[PDB]
């Protein structure tokens, strides 16, 4: 809503926006094939867990999914058209969205830095900032019936799954990507960066870095900085300021 | 398979209402600096003694 | 006109009390520029020389200032020019990090 | 709802931005209300020469 | 539907096609003042069948 203002004349009537977004669902499949006689004569029970298999194949597809998100955040789109990690997000000084937009910055970049980056994010809204969206539960078939068209005709038996299921972004606001080093000084940019949004027209956002993601490669850093009860900052041993205040995310991009 | 056109492709979408709040405004911490006094007229005027 | 209309009002006002109960310091968030507000803030006077009690309680920065805020308050041992040494000042202050909402 | 929290956020958006703006705003004893000239008189009274 | 052929061997999957059209709708207005003295004195009642 427009902010209050001092009340002189008549009443000035002024302008609101919305905002959409859309994800789209895609399919998946995977499907193996042994012979009925080779799967009928087993006593060992070696070929049994072909459905735990199944099951737990099947299983594991959110956390690729979302993982792969993040990773390339700097292609894909947000709701307001540019990139997730974009260094020019349009802030509009009315809230109605008309103005002279600044470009606001949503990545923290260190001069020639070719490492791994790591990501603030603020998973404690009512939003979360990746969505995960499920079209239609995993199903699990076996075809093992004898006046199968694919049994009678091959003597073969037919074990596939199939998903239906696609991932997406929140806002952009609730999430930050740091291409430098897990050092103290990084870590405190970020930070600062994520606090200091705010949205259109003025509006004051209460925001602040509840998780931080970090690849397998960088759990050293990660466990050195954030696990440390004294640390050193600047040649000299310190107290820890940011010791159980982020919780620590080690994705191994399932 | 049937050849639909574009917006009839569009259509086929569910309105979800995840996003309702937008972002939350930031905490409100006023009272801990401020004296709050309720005035029942034009103006309040406000009187002490030397010492 | 055809048209809808949402309307909101409300009647406030905002003041200033007493100026010698509040320092603004226009430097850096450093050690010596806090004490040197607390110690400004303690040596207020009355008319007619007579010796108030006063002392900060409250610390108000700007979100841009969070860093030294919390590497200042909340730490327990600080470095105090390339030595360790105790925090003194830890619980004395109460931070509080406004938005300016 | 929109309306009505932008109707209760005012009052930090009031007293925050006394502080940020009090080197311009005149408080009570004439002078801003941050400022390096605010007299202290010798007498009780208000009279004398200040300092 | 693709026309019906004679079965021999296997069936063909042929294909379909589906069709779109929108039209908006506008609004429009008409208005007539009478004044209340002259419409609060009809004895006759000539200006009541307004509607």
């Amino acid at each position: 809503f427009p902010t209050l203002k001092e009340w002189v004349g008549k009443r000035t009537i002024q302008q609101m926006e919305a905002h959409g977004y859309s994800i789209a669902n895609k399919t998946f499949e995977g499907t193996v094939g042994i012979s009925r006689d080779d799967f009928e004569d087993d006593n060992l029970g070696i070929y049994a867990p072909i459905f735990q298999e199944m099951g737990r194949s099947a299983a594991v597809q959110p956390d690729e999914l979302i993982f792969k998100l993040l990773k390339d955040g700097f292609t894909q789109p947000c709701y307001d058209g540019q990139n997730f990690f974009d260094k020019e997000h349009p802030v509009y000084p009315n809230v109605d969205g008309t103005g002279s937009a600044v470009n606001t910055s949503n990545i923290v970049e260190q001069d020639s830095f070719s490492g791994l980056p790591f990501y603030l994010l603020d998973c404690s809204r009512a939003v979360k900032p990746l969505i995960f969206q499920e079209r239609r539960k995993p199903e699990l078939v076996a075809r093992t019936r004898i006046d199968d068209d694919h049994v009678f005709m091959d003597n073969e038996f037919l074990f596939g799954a199939s998903t239906r299921r696609a991932a997406g972004y929140g806002f952009w606001q609730m999430a930050v990507a740091v291409k430098g080093d897990l050092t103290l000084d990084n870590l405190w940019k970020g930070w600062q960066l994520m606090r200091s949004f705010e949205g259109d027209g003025g509006k004051k956002l209460g925001l602040k870095p509840t998780h931080i993601v970090v690849p397998v490669g960088l759990e050293k850093a990660a466990e050195q900085l954030l696990n440390r009860e004294l640390f050193a900052d600047g040649n000299t041993t310190v107290s820890n300021e940011m010791k159980g205040k982020l919780q620590l995310v080690v994705a191994d991009y399932l | 398979m049937i050849v639909t056109p574009a917006s009839i492709k569009a259509l086929m979408t569910s309105w979800r209402k995840d996003f309702q709040g937008g972002l939350e405004d930031a905490p409100s911490q006023y009272n801990k600096i401020a004296m709050v006094v309720n005035s029942s007229t034009r103006s309040n005027t406000y009187g002490w003694l030397g010492k």
